[PDB]
Formats: C-alpha cells, structure tokens, sequence
C-alpha cells in the first residue's frame, strides 16, 4: 500500500551518516557491510563485492554487472533496483538489507512499471493481485482512450508532440475588451523578439512594432522583413522569402517555457495580454523549429502485460423489490447502555430517496443474525439505472437512534446487471459529525478494510441473468407512455423566471408538476434542463423513460450550465453523459484547466470506474501536458485517502502508462516534493522544541547534503510546469514566522534569458494545514476577475498559485515585491505609537511611484482593492486584519491566507452566527482619494464605489456559475463544504431572493454602514485593548 | 389565527427545516414565510415517502389554496380542512416542549455545561480513535514487509543449502575442517538473523492484536455516548427556546 512516512527507513525519519547494511549474496552467503547513507548503489554493489571475496564460496561470484539487488520496500514490496544511479536514502527501504540477484525477465518493462508505481504512490503488483473483474475490465478497456489519445499526438508531428507538450497558453476568445484595447498605441503593440547568435550566447534584439492581433507566424515574417530590409531584396524576392521561412521558426516567452506554437492571435496568448494591461514590453524569443522538435523525444506507447447464458429485461420481472438481511460479524457496542441493533435500509437516486426507508427487526447486540426479507415500496420496472442500495446498522437507547457502520452498493453492475444471489459487504466507519441514519452520499462498495464489520446479504433470483433495457426498448415505451400542455401567457413568463433560479432556489411540488407538463415546451428554453430534471419522478418508469428520449434530442448548452448536471443531484447516466458531450464539444482547453479542480471532484461521484466523464478527461490530459500535469496532481494529492486510492490509483496508472516522457519529469517533482515531506516532518515531529537558530542550523546542514542537493534541483515547478527549477540558492531558504512553520524556498531560473522574467523563482512548501479551502477561494477570485475582465470592468485580482500535493501538505507561490499591510507600518518609521497611523500606507506607496507613475499606482490600488471588497463580501471571508492583505510596490492589493474565515461560522451556544459585515479601513480610503483628509466624499470615493457596485452586480448576473463550482466540491473530503447549507450564505450575499435594482440597494446599504462601521477605533495594534 | 397555530415558524431556514424532519418519516408537517418580497403567501413542507415535499399556499382576492379552486378563506382553514380530509399526521409544534423562570434558567447551564464536558470527552475519544486506526493501518503493512522480508532469507537459505552441499562434501573428504566451519559461521549467523526478524514480526503481531482490542473498545466507548450526546443536545435546545417566550 502506500508508504505512511517519507522516512528513509520504517519509523526512522533520517538514516544516520553511516548505517551496516546485510547484504545477502548469490552464492548463500551474508555479509554486514557499513555504507553512507547518500552511497549509490553502483558504490554500494562494488565495496560489497570487494569484501565477499574475503567470505567463503567466492569462486561462485560472477562479474558485478551480471546481479542486481533487491529489498522490500516500505510500500511492503520486493522491489528490484534497476536504476543503479540512486542513493541508499533515497530507496525506501523497510530495514537496512539487499539481496544480489541474477535478474529476470523483461528488463525494460520492469523499469517502466518501477517508474509508473513510484509516481501513484502504490507499486503496479497491487492492481494485478484485484480480483474485481471491473477493476480488471477498466484497466484493459481504459487503454483504448490512451492509445487514441497517443494516435492523436503522432498525427501531424513532430507538431502535434510539440503541442502536447507545450500547449499554447491562450484565453478563450480573441476579443480585447475595450479597456484592454485602449492601452494599444493606435491598437498596435510594441514586442522585443531575441536570438542567441554565438555559443557563448551573445543576443540579438529586434524591436517591433505591429498589430495586436497579428498570430505569431506574422509576427517571425516582420522580424524576418527587418532583418532582410537591406539585403537588395525585390518586393517580391522579399515576399517570397518572409512566406518561405515565416513557417521555418517558432516564438519562446523570454525567462519560461511557454511556446506561441498554435496560429492564435498574439494578444490572445495570456502572456501577450498580461504585458498589455500591466503595461510591460513582451520579450519573445525566436528559435529555429527543428531546435524545439530535436528536444523532444518520441517516446512510444508500449501495451502492457495486462493488456492480454439466457438474459431477461428488468421491466419484464413484474414484482416488488426484495433484500434479504441475512447477519452480521461483529458490531463495536457495550451490551449495557445500548439495549438492541437493527439494519435500516433505503434505496436512493443519488442524495433522493425512491420510496420509504425498510428496517430490520430489532436483535440483541451479541447476536446480530436476522434472516429477514425487506419489501420495499417500488416495483423492480420503476428502478432507475443509477438506483442504489444505502443500509447502515444502527443503535437504540422518547428513544435515541444512532448508526454504527454504514455502506452502500449499486443495485445495478458495470456491465448493466442488476445484483443477484448472496455478497458480503465489510461496512465503513461513520464519518465524524454524520447524525444521519444512513448515508448516501457516501462511497458506493465494499471497504478494502476487511477488519471491519461484514454483513452478509442476499438479492432474489429470477431464472435468467437480469439486464437493464437498451435503448431501444426505453425509446419504444416512451412512444407508449405519451398515448396514455395547454398552455398560456403566465405560463412562458412562468418559465423564463423558473430557468433564471439558482440551483439552490426552493423548486415546489406546484412547479415541479407544470415544468413537467410542459416539457415540450421547455426544448426552447433550454437552460432549464437542471430544473425540469429535479421535476422528474425517478421511481417513475414512465416518466423516466420519457425523460431519456428529451435528454437525447436535447440541444446543448453552455459548459459552465452543463457542469451543474456533474454534481450529486444529477446521478442517472443518461444526464451525464449529456454533460460530458456538451463538455466535448464546447469546454476549450483554458476553462477545462480553470474548472479541473471540480471536474475532477465530481469524477468521485461516478458509479462505476469505466465512464464517459473519466474517458473524457484522460483524452485531454493525455493530448495536453498542462491540463494532465493538474490532473495528475490533482489526482496524486488524495491518494492517502483510502476511500479513493484505488479510483484514482487506476485512473493515475492508465495516465502514467501513455502520458511519454513526462513520466519522467512528475517523478523528480515526486522525489523533490518527498524529500520537503520528510524534511519538515522531523522538524514538525521530533526538532519541534527546538529553537528557530537551533531548527535553521538542521535545515542548513541537511541540504547541503548530496541526497538532497541532487532531489532538489534541476526539475519543473508544480505550481506551473512552464518555470524550471535549477540551482537551489541556499542562503536564501528559510523557515518562516507563521502558522504551521512553513518552509521559503528558492531556485535560480535556469533560463538562458532568465533576466527578463525572474531571475529567481521563489516558493512557500506549507507541511500541516489543509490547503484545499485556499485552492477553492483562490479559483474562485481568479473566476471573478475573469469574469470581470472580460465585462470590461478592469478590476485586477491576484489569484497567486496554490496546489495541495497529499494529505494537508502543498505549494503557495511567492508574490515578488509584496509586503503585508502591517510590514508596511513597520518599515515606516513608528516609534511605539500603538496605533497605526492610518496615513502610512498612502505615504508607503507614494515613495515607491513618484512623480508620474503616481497617479497610475493609486488607479491599480483603487481597481484591486474595489475588487477585493467585493470578493471578500460575496464570500463571507471576514477573516482580514493587517497581517493577512498584502500590497505590491507598483500598488495592488490582495489577499492571502484563506483556510480560516470560516472557522467560526458553526454559531453554536448563541453566539448569532457571527455575521460577516462589510467593513474598509480609513487607511485604503486614504490612499484612494490620494491623501485627502475627507477621504469618504472625494470624487475619486464616488468612481470607487461605482467600481464596487458594477462588479458586484456582474458576480451575481453568474451567481448559477459560483453555485455550481462549490456544489461540485460537496463530493471532496473537505469538511468546510459537505451540504448545500453550507453554500447558502452566498445567496445572503448575492441577494438572489430580490431584484437586481433591490440587490443593488441591498449592497449599497451594507457598503453605506462599512463607513460608519470602520471606527478609528483607540486601542493598541498588539493585543486591541480600549482604555 | 396563524401566530396561534403551533405549526406555524416564522421564518425559519430551508436547513432547519431539514434538520427538525428526519426520524419523523411519516407524514410530518409545518408552514412558514415564502419570503419578505411576497409575505402574505406562505409554504407548507410534508413528509411524503422520504423527502421533504414543499407545497406553496397562493394568495389572490382574499381566499388561499394550493391549485385553481381557493375554496379556503384563511391559511389556518386551509391546513385544518386538509387535516379532516386525511381522517397531513403530525404537527411540528414550537410551543410543546414538556421537560419558574428561575428554575428554566439555572437548569440549562447545568445541561450546557454537562453537555460541553461530555463534547470534550468525544473529542479526545476522537483524536485517540484516528490515531489508532492510523497506527494499526501501519502495523499492518509492516508485517507484510516483515513477510516477504523473512521469504527472501528463507530464499537465501535454500540457495545456500544447494551451493554449500556440493563444497561441504569436497570439504569432508579432504579433511579441511577449518572451511567446514567457516561456512558453518556463516550459515548459522543467517539462520539466527531469521530468528531476529521472526520474532520482530511475532512480537509487531501481538501489538497489533492488543492495539485493534483498544480501538475496538474506543469505538465501544464512542457509540455509548453518541446518543447521550444527541438527547444532551435536544435538551438543552428545548430549555432556550422556552427561555425565549
Ligand atoms: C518577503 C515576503 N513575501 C511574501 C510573503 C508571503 C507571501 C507572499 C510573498 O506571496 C503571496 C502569497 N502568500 C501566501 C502566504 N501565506 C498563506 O497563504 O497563508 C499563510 C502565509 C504562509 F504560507 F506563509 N504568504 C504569502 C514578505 N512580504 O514577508
Ligand atoms: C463554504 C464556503 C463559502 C461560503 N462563504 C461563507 O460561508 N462565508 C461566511 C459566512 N459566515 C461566517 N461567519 N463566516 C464565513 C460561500 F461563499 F459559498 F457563501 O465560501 C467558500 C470559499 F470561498 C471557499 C471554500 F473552500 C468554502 C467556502
């Protein structure tokens, strides 16, 4: 299984500097050898094999080169180290000990499966030893997506590969909105292409001027025409060489490896239109073609070794459903206190139940044995596809009831089959919190754990092999169903208004009735396709048969719309698969990575591991290196998770096994990142008492060492693949003063022209919080800002980059020339006042843009800080105080730190549910209406609260969107969002239960008292005490 | 008469809703504001088979109902005419809540800090529970390393009982003792490292063992008082709202 710790041996977090090694030989015999603990195994197999010829039967020792060593690793697993290269260390090993052996068979398949393992977390042995012919099934049938997928890439190459490996990084439409364009000269941009003349590297430069929207083939032909301008070339001698050689090259972001390679317009590429509105000069480089494609390896897609009766319809078994509850194995109860056990059962279409919930009788708790057959109140024709069986055994102690180990099964297989005949199901724990009887929207199957509690139950028999219908035969008795509207102007008007609601919006049963009689009618309109579904009666096979003929014929609709049908309340097949082919044809490779953190979420809730969602987005992961670098991450982070490691562990082994030599590449990020894990969990674990001096002195000394020196540079960045990670710079890493001890690290940019970019590359590696809540609230600004920016309301958010890589471990990026508000206060001057004088962050700025970069610096502080007020409004991130805002020395403010603003939400003991009021400090006020003394009525104020207003209400014309991404993520193990109760204070916020002119006023209402709430109030910054 | 009426609930939330309807699965009911906007049109949740149905009371020219003929004059004659119908089974009533103003207040901080004590009781059985569930999960795959590591020195035994059979004989013959016992050394200084891991695993088996008894009886303790917990919770809630009025 995977490994607990990322310590160089079991329970042992840092071998020492020399450790004695029991080396077992081929001839029978066992020497003690004293290796270092960074020794290579080439030294190590040399110095052992020097010494066993001072042992007994040395004549039987051939040549080094022909053994190799083995040992069992701490995944509990005989591993065979073919890669001689690596450093005891950095083995894994379960004790000190390697066997020589003769090796055997496939050398390089060996390798490949070594390498695929190490990067899951689990070896590939675990999923041959699954008997689950599903298991089995996925691992062979999953491949045909790979191979397609690898087909795709050696269609047109060596461009094709190119592309997959460096995919263009572009926004989804071309069109710069107005505020965007207005900073082109006369529409134009001005864009410095370099080239590397000499080996030394002596550059060249070349200064453009051209068309914003000219694609980057354009933009090689004019540098071509500038440097064949005095070569006595004709106008068409010139012509013919720009389109003969225009073709011949290909433009590099100067500092990062990001390639303009597709024919998309300049300012398309999210680079071109970063350096338009921040106002910065594009530095691209050019490069022969054939310079790109000779990096690039062709690595080709091996299969691998696991590669290689009568049947009735559900709807003719006319009777009511039946499962017999036969006993169970153990159940952790005292016998006093709780007097009886029973099994409450319940069959479910998703969080929904079909009909009325079936218990057991009650038994004493030392014998749980009930041989019972449960009747349940639908017939075995009215079963949706997605129908579930979710049972729970519960306790008795007015009367208190409480469950004791749930678990839940799919009444229908993978291969269509509804359940026959006797199974075991091992039930799982009762989460932490869950009252619930039972639990639906927990995992569906058996717990891998089989020490837990075993209930044995039976599912009747009826001759032949039951099959859900096929298509054909649910079309047909839709036809038959309709043989068994009206409609009026109060009915159009009724539902425009209902297609409108957000999803969390109450739907009554009066609605639900007339949006399905007028089904028909709804195909015009076809936003409402998420209403008109909660409206189907699902233990209905009549309607649900209808249903799956209007889904067929149904017109797509907007990605973001078809999200919606991802998330738990849209479980049926059907509906699904509708969503993943509006995604096909619709979600462009930029939204697909903006929404991958959900698209991957919601993979969870899927019934069986084969599906069109999964088969979906492993094509894209494995035809785009940037969306599978996320996807893998995304995937890897939770595979401590035992719930999921098996889904996920599949699903990483058939990416693994095609995605070609990045493979490679997420392994050093691997070993890099195990390396930080294991580092930081001797100073979290054992240097903990340690002091600050004393923890940094460690740090220095373990760093320095070959293991780590080696691990720890040269490889890519998880934050973003484009930024290479080189020579770490030593003198610059620290621990830093914060919550949890976090670890600054920094890299040079190995860049050949680095300095144009950042010469350094700068991340915050964080070892104990949980940093799922940051990634969300960080979409969800980076969301906003987009949504703003392309409206045309140029509010600048910093949406920094932030990826949780296991289990409450992850990577923030470094914001370079920031500093927090109270950082800000204490650079300048202060004296002991105790409190802040609220003009020093006006004062602050103004030194850092004199002159006339003044008046710009206050514009980015006005358009940043309008649109952080209203982030931070809509999600309740009450949170803030001067040590958690930062501000840019070029003046744009922003927020850090969001694992926290919802810690005291809970209310409990009447505490008022601690209402998150809108509130901005004097000290903002200050600098946005430039030092004014009477800050809260300046013409500059007004423009400000204007901005506020426009964005606000531009988040709540999409407040469907913020509602669907976090409804996606009540699937994730993240304790801050499980229902959708936890979601509704955004529609509080957003004023979704009011007009757009009334939620206008309600906003402006709660931004009128923040002015009166943002008391200078006399206390001390330290400890906030009043006289 | 709707303030009168105990099944009327001012303007609580969709989640309380929920969470006042979940062991009463029958035919359970209440009514409530639809919103400020509308404020004289109401909403009627019911049971049903499972879920919680919501079912709107429309207001127009004075009379109330649910579909075209508003047959009802009031809000309250229109739940009480349904109730007659169904002979709609149980009320939720916010004023039935059986257990001086001195006495209700002085009591519910002895429930509140009762329940407070026994919550950090269930936190610590919580924090104990998790890290033995995560210490056996170890225990657990440490034994099958220890397994296949004492396969390997087993398949090394065999190996140097097939190698050493053929030198031990040449050995005999010529009288060379001196290499008869070197390779004796060898063989029993491999036999008793086998007997170091054998009993490293046995011993491993039995913490195992005596940790999954303690976890056991640490879920045994924690389903003894989740119910307590539960009813502590119903109590004390049942004293503040009767604070209240
Ligand atoms: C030199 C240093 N610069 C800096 C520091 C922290 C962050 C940052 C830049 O970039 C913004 C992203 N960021 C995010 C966080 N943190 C966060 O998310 O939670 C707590 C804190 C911690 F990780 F350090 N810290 C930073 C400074 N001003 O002291
Ligand atoms: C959950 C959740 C939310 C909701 N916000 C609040 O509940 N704010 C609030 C209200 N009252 C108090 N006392 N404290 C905080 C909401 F934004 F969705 F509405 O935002 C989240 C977010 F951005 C990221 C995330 F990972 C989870 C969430």
């Amino acid at each position: 299984p995977p490994r607990p710790s990322s310590g160089e041996l079991w329970g042992i977090h840092l071998m020492p500097p020399r450790i004695l090694v029991e080396c077992l030989l081929p001839n029978g015999m066992i020497v003690t050898l004293e290796c270092l603990r960074e020794a290579t195994l080439i030294t190590i197999k040399h110095e052992l094999f020097k010494e066993a010829r001072k042992y007994p039967l040395h004549q039987l020792l051939q040549d080094e080169s022909s053994y190799i060593f083995v040992s069992v690793t701490q995944e509990a697993e005989r591993e065979e180290f073919f890669d001689e290269t690596r450093r005891l260390c950095d083995l894994r090993l379960f004790q000190p000990f390697l066997k020589v052996i003769e090796p055997v068979g496939n050398r390089e398949e060996k390798i490949l499966n070594r390498e695929i393992g190490f990067a899951i977390g689990m070896p590939v042995c675990e999923f041959d030893m699954v008997k689950d012919p599903e298991v089995q099934d996925f691992r062979r049938n999953i491949l045909n997506v790979c191979k397609e997928a690898v087909d795709l890439r050696d269609l047109n190459s060596p461009h094709s590969r190119a592309m997959y490996v460096y995919p263009p990084n572009v926004e989804s439409s071309p069109e710069l909105p107005k505020h965007i364009y207005n900073k082109l000269d006369k529409g134009q941009i001005i864009v410095v292409i370099w080239v590397i003349v000499s080996p030394n590297n002596d550059k060249q430069k070349y200064t453009l001027k051209i068309n914003h929207d000219c694609v980057p083939e354009q933009v090689i032909a004019e540098a071509i025409r500038k440097k064949t301008r005095s070569m006595l070339l004709s106008s068409e001698q010139l012509k013919l060489c720009v389109l003969e050689y225009q073709g011949k090259y290909i433009l590099k972001v100067c500092g990062c490896d990001e390639y303009f390679l597709e024919k998309y317009p300049l300012s398309q590429y999210k680079y071109i239109r970063s350096c338009i509105m921040l106002g910065r000069m594009p530095n691209l480089m050019l490069m022969a073609k054939e310079s790109l494609y000779s990096q690039l390896p062709m690595d080709c897609f091996t299969m691998p070794s696991y590669s290689r009766t009568s049947t009735k319809s559900l709807w003719v078994i006319n009777s009511a459903l039946r499962i017999k509850i036969l006993c169970a194995t153990y159940v952790n109860v005292n016998i006093r206190d709780i007097d009886k056990i029973y099994v409450r059962t319940g069959i479910y279409h998703g969080g929904e139940p079909l009909c009325d919930n079936v218990n057991t009788q009650r038994v004493p708790c030392s014998n749980p044995r009930w041989n019972e057959w449960l009747n349940y109140d639908i017939y075995i024709p009215d079963l949706p596809r997605a129908a579930r069986l979710c049972l729970s055994i519960c306790s008795v102690k007015k009367e208190e009831h409480c469950p004791l180990a749930w678990g839940n099964i799919n009444l229908f297989d993978y291969t269509d089959t509804l359940v026959s005949g006797k199974m075991a199901l091992n039930l799982w724990p009762v989460p932490h919190g869950l009252e619930d009887l039972l639990n639906p929207i927990g995992v569906t199957g058996s717990n891998p754990n089989k020490e837990t509690p075993c209930l044995e139950l039976e599912f009747d028999w009826f001759s032949s092999v039951v099959k859900f219908p096929d298509m054909s035969v649910i079309e047909e008795h839709a036809n038959w169903s309709v043989s068994r509207n009206e409609l009026r102007e109060n009915d159009k008007e009724q539902l425009k208004a209902i297609s409108t609601r957000d999803p969390l919006s109450e739907i009554t049963e009066q609605e639900k009735d007339f949006l399905w009689s007028h089904r028909h009618y709804c195909v015009t309109i076809p936003e409402i396709l998420p209403k008109l579904l909660l409206s189907v009666k699902w233990n209905s096979r009549d309607e649900v048969a209808q249903m799956y003929c209007l889904v067929k014929d149904w017109p797509p609709i907007k990605p973001e719309q078809a999200m919606e049908l991802l998330d738990c309340n849209y479980p049926d097949p059907m509906v699904r698969g509708f969503a993943v082919r509006c995604l096909e044809k619709y979600l462009t490779d930029d939204k697909l990575s903006q929404y991958l953190i959900q698209l991957v979420q919601v993979l969870k809730y899927e019934q069986y591991l084969d599906n069109l969602l999964v088969r979906f987005l492993l094509k894209k992961a494995l035809t785009n290196q940037r969306i599978g670098h996320f996807f893998f991450w995304h995937l890897k982070s939770e595979m401590h998770n035992k719930t999921v490691s098996q889904r996920f562990g599949l699903l990483l082994e058939s990416y693994c096994r095609a995605c070609g030599m990045y493979l490679k590449h997420l392994n050093r990020q691997v070993e890099a990142m195990e390396k930080l894990i294991n580092l930081t969990d001797i100073l979290k674990q054992e240097k903990k008492d340690e002091t600050q001096k004393v923890q940094m002195k460690f740090l220095v000394e373990q760093m320095r060492r070959p293991d780590f020196m080696d691990a720890l540079q040269g490889f890519l960045s998880p934050l973003n693949p484009a930024h290479q990670l080189g020579n770490l710079r030593l003198e610059e890493c620290r621990i830093m003063s914060s919550a949890k001890r976090p670890l600054w690290l920094n890299w040079e940019n190995p860049d050949i022209m680095s300095e144009l970019l950042f010469q350094n590359n700068e991340i915050i590696f964080k070892n104990g919080d949980d940093l799922r809540q940051d990634m969300l609230t960080l979409q969800i600004i980076r969301i906003m800002e987009n949504i703003w920016q392309n409206q045309g309301l140029d509010l600048r958010m910093l949406p920094y980059g932030c990826l949780s890589i296991g289990d409450c471990v992850g990577l923030i990026e470094v914001v370079r020339n920031s500093h927090t508000i109270m950082q800000i206060q204490c650079k300048g001057g202060l004296k002991g006042a105790l409190q802040f004088n609220s003009h020093t962050l006006h004062q602050w700025l103004k030194d850092k843009n004199k002159g006339e970069i003044y008046d710009a610096a206050i514009d980015l502080f006005t358009r940043s800080c309008a649109g952080y007020c209203v982030a931070t409004f809509i999600l309740g991130i009450g949170d803030r105080h001067n040590s958690n805002i930062m501000v840019k020395d070029d003046g744009q403010l922003f927020h850090i730190d969001f694992g926290h603003f919802l810690d005291h939400k809970k209310k409990k003991f009447g505490y008022k549910r601690e209402r998150v009021p809108f509130v901005l400090t004097q000290d903002f006020l200050i600098v946005i209406s430039k030092g004014a003394q009477e800050c809260t009525k300046t013409r500059e104020f007004e423009r400000f609260q204007e901005m506020c207003y426009k964005a606000y209400l531009a988040i709540r014309q999409h407040a469907n969107l913020f509602i669907n991404l976090f409804s996606m993520m009540l699937g994730s193990g993240m304790p801050e969002l499980q229902s959708f109760d936890d979601i509704a204070y955004i529609r509080k916020t957003l004023a979704l239960d009011k007009t757009e002119q009334e939620a206008l006023e309600y906003f402006m209402k709660q931004m009128n008292d923040a002015r009166h709430g943002g008391w200078t109030t006399k206390m001390d910054w330290i400890f906030h005490t009043i006289k | 008469s709707l303030q009168d009426a105990e099944w009327y609930w001012g303007d609580i939330s969709r989640e309380e809703v929920n969470e006042k309807l979940r062991d009463t699965a029958d035919g359970t009911f209440l009514v409530r504001d639809a919103s400020t906007k509308m404020h004289g049109d109401y909403t009627l949740t019911l049971r049903k088979g499972g879920n919680n149905k919501l079912i709107k009371i429309f207001h127009r020219d004075g009379k109330y109902g649910f579909s075209d003929p508003l047959t009802f004059s009031s809000v309250v004659e229109l739940i009480n005419h349904y109730r007659n119908e169904s002979l709609l089974l149980y009320p939720v009533s916010k004023y039935q809540q059986d257990q001086n103003i001195e006495a209700v207040g002085k009591k519910l901080h002895e429930y509140n800090t009762q329940f407070q004590e026994k919550s950090r009781e269930y936190d610590r059985l919580y924090e104990e529970y998790t890290r033995t569930s995560q210490e056996i999960q170890m225990k657990r795959t440490a034994i099958e390393a220890f397994n296949e590591t004492i396969k390997i020195f087993e398949e090394q035994c065999q190996t140097q009982e097939r190698y050493s059979k053929e030198y031990i004989e040449k050995f005999k013959r010529e009288g060379n003792e001196k290499e008869i016992q070197r390779i004796m050394h060898n063989y029993d200084k491999l036999k008793s490292r086998i007997s170091e891991i054998i009993d490293s695993r046995r011993r491993l088996e039995e913490d195992l063992k005596k940790q999954a008894a303690e976890y056991r009886e640490i879920d045994k303790r924690m389903n003894s008082i989740k119910p307590d917990l539960i009813q502590l919770r119903k109590t004390r809630d049942q004293y503040l709202m009767w604070l209240t009025q």
